[PDB]
């Protein structure tokens, strides 16, 4: 009565691996912070922007 | 027994989806709030 439980364990772990795969697959997130300071008032008169 | 385990994991997801470490912000500025529970939820619901 234990081997049937082993088959149940293997089918449930197959299902769980499917769940983990879809968890890593469907939400293909990407933050891409690109944290650079916004242009301030003095920037137009900063020497860097002095064309 | 397998549908019992599915019910159990569904209920565990239901209870854990509110703790401020897996489905609520425990980090105000860091990067988790995975909506994967939804997927898991769907994985159960179907």
């Amino acid at each position: 009565w234990k081997g049937i439980a082993i088959a149940l364990l293997v089918i449930l772990v197959i299902c769980s691996l499917i769940v983990t795969s879809v968890i890593l697959l469907t939400p293909a997130e990407d933050n891409s912070l690109s944290q650079k300071k916004k242009v301030t008032v003095e920037d137009l008169f900063s020497e860097d922007f002095k064309i | 027994y397998v549908t019992g385990f599915f019910i159990a994991v569904s209920v565990i997801a239901n209870v854990v989806e509110t703790v401020p470490c897996g489905s609520s912000p425990g980090h105000i500025k860091e990067l988790r709030y995975a909506v994967a529970f939804f997927c898991l939820d769907t994985a159960c619901v179907m």
